[PDB]
């Protein structure tokens, strides 16, 4: 989970 | 007396980070689902908040040392503090004469009523608006405004934080910079630091009531379906 946040956090 | 190069460097980094993530032209707002004036403003405001969350993430990544936290810790900090940072940064569009957030256009002028038509009650909007008013009256320098956002983001006392010691030390450095900055650079700021720390306390209370009301929204799928995927992830309760 937190798929988008991980991505945005690089 | 004076600030060090390390401290002045932190201020520069924070100010730049904020200029990079806050666009005074608000030109991107036309790309949101338009505002409509049951729950007619929920699509436009959900898009506004979703966009702002991306901006806070971009801000956080440029806080010195945030990048070097574990990914869990970065997510922990962002999940608990995003709505608070949004409330702080929104002060830059808030106008005392209108009692509203004025974002360039008349269609992007959010009065209190607009926010009622997105699911919230005066139990949130009233303290929110008095908060904006008290914060606007502090007449904060840009430097102080950005330092407060950084300090708020880097509070170790959020649920889910693992490296408590590391984050606390970071927040210590920023508070020292702020308290020093106000002393040297803000004429008549003898009481400003304490006024700002109080607003951090006020934000915790606004966070709490917001989470309450967001819960009620997200438990009605016909309304939660109007949210964005980023909002659902960040304001959600996953660990
Ligand atoms: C967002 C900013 C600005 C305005 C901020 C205001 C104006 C509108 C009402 C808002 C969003 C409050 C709302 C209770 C948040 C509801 C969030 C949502 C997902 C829709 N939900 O229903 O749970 C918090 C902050 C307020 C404009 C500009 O300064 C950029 C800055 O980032």
């Amino acid at each position: 989970r937190h798929k988008i946040l991980h991505r945005l956090l690089q | 007396h004076m600030l060090s190069d390390e401290q002045m460097q932190i201020i520069n980094s924070l100010v730049e980070a904020h200029h990079k993530t806050y666009d005074d032209s608000y030109s991107d707002f036309v790309r949101f689902r338009p505002p409509v004036r049951r729950l007619s403003m929920l699509p436009h405001l959900a898009d506004l908040v979703s966009y702002s969350i991306q901006k806070v993430i971009g801000f956080a990544k440029m806080i010195p040392g945030f990048r070097d936290l574990t990914a869990e810790d970065q997510i922990a900090l962002l999940k608990s503090s995003a709505i608070e940072i949004i409330m702080l940064r929104s002060n830059q569009s808030f106008s005392l004469e209108d009692m509203s957030w004025s974002c360039g256009g008349p269609d992007f002028k959010y009065c209190i009523n607009d926010v009622t038509k997105a699911g919230h009650t005066l139990e949130l909007l009233e303290p929110l608006v008095k908060f904006q008013v008290g914060l606007k009256k502090l007449k904060l320098h840009e430097e102080e405004h950005v330092l407060l956002m950084a300090i708020c983001l880097l509070s170790p006392d959020r649920p889910g934080v693992q490296d408590h010691v590391r984050i606390e030390a970071l927040q210590d450095r920023l508070c020292d910079v702020l308290q020093a900055y106000i002393r040297i650079q803000h004429p008549g700021g003898r009481l400003l630091y304490a006024k700002m720390i109080q607003k951090l306390a006020d934000l915790r209370s606004l966070n709490e009531e917001h989470s309450k009301q967001y819960r009620s929204l997200s438990f009605q799928p016909e309304h939660s379906m109007q949210l964005t995927p980023l909002v659902l992830e960040v304001f959600g309760s996953e660990v």
